[PDB]
RNA sequence: UUACAGACUUAAGCAGUGGAGCAUGUUAUUUAAUUCGAUAAUCCACGACUAACCUUACCAUAUUUUGAAUAUUAUAAUAAUU
RNA sequence: AAACUCCAUAUAUAUAAUUUUAAUUAUAUAUAAUUUUAUAUUAUUUAUUAAUAUAAAGAAAGGAAUUAAGACAAUCAUAAUGAUCCUUAUAAUAUGGGUAAUAGACGUGCUAUAAUAAAAUGAUAAUAAAAUUAUAUAAAAUAUAUUUAAUUAUAUUUAAUUAAUAAUAUAAAACAUUUUAAUUUUUAAUAUAUUUUUUUAUUAUAUAUUAAUAUGAAUUAUAAUCUGAAAUUCGAUUAUAUGAAA
């Protein structure tokens, strides 16, 4: 149920940053080494400068290297605080900020896209999917990098009484028990809606000999009546609410508990 | 063994305290416990410090004829001196002020009767 | 000062020398009292 | 075992001929093993990875429009200037000509 | 301008130190001369050839530089450079293996039961 | 196992529409690799962390199919492969005993070159 | 012990000059096998620090130069 | 300063081991080097996932000098741009 | 923290055209226990109770990981940051040597000091598990040591397999038979037997000896082999000889 549904558990393949299996072990070692090196290279491409006093630091998570039989997809989460033009105007619709220029060389640039260069390094098709996170406390890796690299002036002379206060009012204190029990009630309701659907579809009769071998209950519509994409998916999704967080201060040691 | 070992352990336990200090022996068992566990490192401390005197003053310029040794032990200073200055050394005066239990003096006779610098003159 | 938590860097002037162990010293330091660790 | 050795040797020789195998009835050391061992050079020479990786120094010409900053390099250069100001700089290196 | 090794070689892409550079140089030159060394070894060990040719091959083999010797290649940690306790399944030392393993960097490695 | 089983199920669906009788996925024995990492104490305390890697295996067999259709199956499932899954394919082609038109090593070449060089010819002279 | 069928451990050495001039042969090839030709010639064999002078006799053929140039000093205790 | 309980440990019981040769680590000593590994008095400085070369960190001799990096400024050889 | 969770175990379903065969299996999913009930006895806070035993049901009996603080240790040759010092040298390369030296001492192992225990032999081949093999695992056969053969070691050759397929690899102890110094407790020559692989009788079968043998395998001589470009300092194996301590 929890591990038999894609929306209720994290696939164990996601526990590893390099998702690969090659019969040729040497090629697997090489691909693993190539993923660490490219990850380091990408970390060096996140710091950009427009002018001497305009340095935009994009905070990037570690890369997720999905190695399939035909291609390699490099997925990473990034956070960027747009401080140069944070207005209510539409001036950003007439120029490409530095972060858009950086993201457009990953795949869009027709002559020197990073994917084609990497496609020769790996000898396979390569795609890069940057995914933008709007808050810095949605990814443990991004959160640690921000503090470590950007909040130094706040904890270099002790943790400021305001800095700590901000790190304690990030999220409203949700009641985990009530949220946990609401989730369990929704699952019971969905489970009891399907059992009722089948019980009714059986009691209504939707070869007596064949009525002892086959298990086909009837039309798919009736079995899944009132179970649609508009009500089932979002209610069963796990790890949807931040309910705990411990930061430590050099070496930043952030831990987030998403339930 | 076990009996003497315990008395030796007690003194060792006392001196373990930070910035602790030595003290005179109290009983006869402590005299033996000191001559077995504390005399050795005291003999070496006096041996490496009198050889420093003999070299930094001059091997010829170091021949004291009146010696006084004071410590919580069986004339350890005299025992060290008799070794550093050879078996033919016979200074005029050698007074050892053993500041502890009276048994230590009897043990000192035993130790110093095994050095040829200290034998009755005929 | 040394015994305090901040005197653990203080350096005092001591000298170390190596001396053999006689038989009586070896014999004495045998057992659960003198030869066994205490921590 | 009762099969005459001459007969079993004729079968071995003919069999070796059909299967393109080396027939050495005497047993003299021929070195054929050396000629058949696989070459391990390519695997050994790739131990440390592919040397033709994109490097930060190549980014200033691949993407002239974008100005990248190397924080590790930048940190080092600031530490060099700091030591020069404290008088703890590096001695001028002797020239071989001298 | 003054490369430390007789022949020009490309640098490894990752962590670099003097020992890694020396080992990497030996690895590249072993590959360039592997066939040559096998051919001389064959001539020197083929009893069908005259002793003079066999001894000539052995002399040529003894005159090759040390960087062409297969037995001088040493597996080192590709992340730290250490040469002890190096696992060949990952080319990492036991300490770097544990750190990478716990970070999820090794493709299928999990903590044992 | 999760992607392995899901992808295996997809292959069976692809084959059915292609007209390929398929059997499986048959689970093969899982391989376990193990590594022990002694920690800093090595004092016989909790001084040896253990690690392991499990290779999950599945076998899908194809029967009574023409080579062209079999190649279409492999091409399609290759195009839509999942992350972290490897695939080995053994093809079996029944043929006739006698066919039409059918179905030098580097070291040896260098040896001949070396034995012709003057440093070797100067001795082979008889 | 090198297999006899492989032959001697032959190393490049300047033997012609030592046979036409009588000069000593200074060498670090301690593994070299003393061939029967060497008999009578004078060798200076490295021991790690110095070059030990040694003349080869007929009872030294087959051995190796390193065997006659000891590399360590005899042990002694401060009794 | 009182009392209580529980510890960890203790000894008890059982089954192995305690000297010999060799293997291996340490110490001391030696050595051109025997790479490195310990000093506030009980005891106690231990790296077996492989030291012939390599490893290597030590010794002797010889040899190299912007060296493996990044940048600056020149010079060229080369390809594009213009 | 515990619960929970996973592993193990029992069971169910699914998968395998049961020649990749181990279906007595493989691995996905699910279930099960932190067991349950009656009865008698002894205690109790005596009740809707614990400790006990008795009976009944059950395959059910074992593990794993897990909080934050506080006080303290390690150079991590297992990663850093600064300061500090070297910059023709405290950086770099090559050849050789050393890390393997040897008075004493200590730790940890190995093999032994013989009969509730060592050595041989056991082919329609007694009986495992877990691993490994593209920087390979190497079958059978033949040749030599070497003898009918086997065994062991190496060479020649390189079958199959890059693997639930072939190979490393016929597990070993066990068990049976034979043998075994000390041991005159033996062996041999005659005779003898209703113990016959054996009994008995008479003769010889050494003395030495608190002791080291047909126990033990250190040390050492000689010859050959394996890896490697190279085995001298300083590697591994085999044969003949040597046979220390205990
Ligand atoms: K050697
Ligand atoms: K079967
Ligand atoms: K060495
Ligand atoms: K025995
Ligand atoms: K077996
Ligand atoms: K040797
Ligand atoms: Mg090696
Ligand atoms: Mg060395
Ligand atoms: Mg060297
Ligand atoms: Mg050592
Ligand atoms: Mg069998
Ligand atoms: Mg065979
Ligand atoms: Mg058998
Ligand atoms: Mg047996
Ligand atoms: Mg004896
Ligand atoms: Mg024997």
């Amino acid at each position: 149920g929890n591990i038999n549904n894609k929306l209720q558990h994290l696939n164990n393949m996601n526990n590893w940053n390099t998702q690969i299996y090659n019969y040729n072990k040497n090629m697997e070692i090489m691909n693993t080494m190539n993923d660490k090196l490219i990850n380091k290279l990408l970390y060096k491409m996140m710091t950009l400068k427009l002018n001497n006093m305009n340095i935009n630091k994009i905070i990037m998570s570690k890369t997720i290297n999905q190695h399939s039989l035909n291609k390699l997809n490099i997925k990473f989460y990034y956070y960027n605080n747009d401080i140069n033009n944070n207005n209510n105007n539409n001036n950003n619709n007439y120029y490409m900020n530095m972060m858009n220029k950086l993201m457009n060389i990953m795949n869009n640039n027709m002559n020197n896209n990073l994917c084609n260069i990497l496609s020769y390094y790996y000898k396979k098709k390569v795609t890069i999917e940057p995914i933008k996170l709007s808050y810095i406390y949605l990814n443990s890796d991004i959160f640690s990098k921000y503090i470590s690299l950007n909040d130094m002036d706040k904890y270099n002379n002790g943790i400021l009484t305001n800095y700590q206060r901000m790190l304690n009012n990030i999220m409203p204190k949700l009641n985990d028990h009530n949220i946990s029990m609401n989730y369990i009630n929704n699952i019971n309701n969905i489970n009891n809606n399907k059992y009722n659907n089948m019980i009714n579809l059986l009691n209504n009769n939707n070869n007596n000999y064949n009525n002892n071998n086959n298990n086909y209950i009837g039309n798919i519509n009736n079995i899944y009546n009132n179970m649609t994409i508009d009500n089932i998916p979002m209610d069963i999704l796990m790890y949807k609410y931040l309910v705990g967080w411990s930061i430590k201060f050099y070496n930043i040691k952030v831990k987030l508990n998403f339930i | 063994p076990n009996n003497l070992r315990r008395v030796a352990t007690n003194y060792y336990k006392e001196i373990q305290e930070p910035n602790s200090l030595h003290r005179p022996c109290r009983t006869k068992m402590e005299v033996d416990a000191h001559i077995a566990s504390i005399f050795l490192q005291n003999y070496g401390s006096i041996f490496q410090s009198l050889k420093e005197l003999q070299k930094r003053v001059g091997p010829d310029n170091f021949k004291p004829q009146r010696i006084l040794d004071v410590g919580y032990g069986p004339a350890t200073g005299i025992v060290a001196l008799n070794d550093i200055l050879g078996p033919n050394y016979r200074p005029d005066l050698k007074d050892a002020v053993i500041l502890g239990n009276a048994e230590m003096q009897e043990r000192a006779k035993i130790i110093l009767s095994r050095q040829l610098n200290e034998v009755v003159d005929t | 000062f040394y015994t305090h938590k901040e005197g653990k860097d203080l350096k005092f002037c001591n000298f170390q020398k190596s001396i053999k162990r006689p038989k009586f010293s070896i014999e004495l330091k045998k057992g659960k009292l003198l030869a066994t660790s205490w921590d | 075992m009762n099969v005459p050795k001459a007969r079993l040797l004729k079968v071995a020789e003919l069999s070796a001929k059909i299967f393109d195998q080396n027939f050495n009835p005497s047993g003299i050391r021929t070195g054929s093993k050396i000629l058949n061992e696989r070459l391990k050079g390519p695997s050994v020479a790739s131990y440390y990875g592919n040397p033709d990786i994109l490097k930060f120094r190549h980014l200033k010409t691949l993407y002239p429009d974008i100005e990248f900053v190397d924080l590790e390099e930048q940190y080092r250069l600031s530490m060099v200037e700091a030591k020069k100001r404290r008088g703890k700089g590096a001695p001028k290196k002797m020239k071989k000509d001298a | 301008g003054n490369f430390r090794f007789p022949i020009k070689t490309k640098l490894p892409p990752g962590f670099i130190n003097a020992r890694i550079l020396r080992d990497n140089f030996k690895r590249q030159q072993f590959k360039e001369n592997e066939i040559l060394v096998k051919s001389l070894k064959f001539i020197a060990r083929n009893m069908n050839l005259p002793t003079k040719l066999r001894l000539e091959a052995q002399l040529k083999l003894n005159a090759l530089p040390n960087y062409m010797r297969s037995t001088q290649i040493k597996n080192r940690c590709v992340d730290s450079g250490h040469a002890r306790f190096v696992l060949s399944d990952f080319r990492l030392c036991r300490y770097q293996f544990r750190e990478n393993a716990l970070k999820g960097n090794l493709p299928g490695v999990k903590k044992g039961i | 196992n999760e992607n392995l089983d899901f992808y295996s199920d997809f292959i069976l669906r692809t084959g059915y529409y292609l007209g390929i009788p398929l059997t499986g996925p048959k689970p093969l024995p899982t391989r376990r690799e193990r590594w022990t990492v002694i920690k800093s104490p090595f004092v016989h305390a909790k001084s040896k962390e253990n690690f392991e890697r499990h290779t999950h295996k599945r076998l899908i067999r194809a029967w009574d199919t023409n080579p062209e259709v079999l190649q279409m199956l492999i091409a399609y499932i290759t195009k839509h492969s999942m992350a972290g899954v490897g695939m080995k394919c053994n093809f079996f082609q029944r043929s006739e005993i006698s066919l039409d038109l059918g179905s030098t090593s580097a070291v040896g070449q260098k040896v001949l070159e070396l034995l012709d060089s003057p440093d070797f010819k100067k001795h082979l002279e008889k | 012990s090198r297999s006899v069928w492989k032959g001697p451990n032959i190393v490049p050495l300047p033997i012609r000059e030592a046979m036409t001039k009588g000069t000593p042969i200074r060498t670090n090839a301690r593994a070299a096998t003393i061939l029967p030709q060497f008999v009578g010639l004078k060798f200076q064999i490295h021991n790690g620090k110095e070059y030990v002078p040694i003349e080869i006799s007929e009872d030294m053929v087959g051995h190796k130069l390193g065997e006659f140039a000891p590399t360590r000093k005899r042990f002694s205790y401060t009794q």
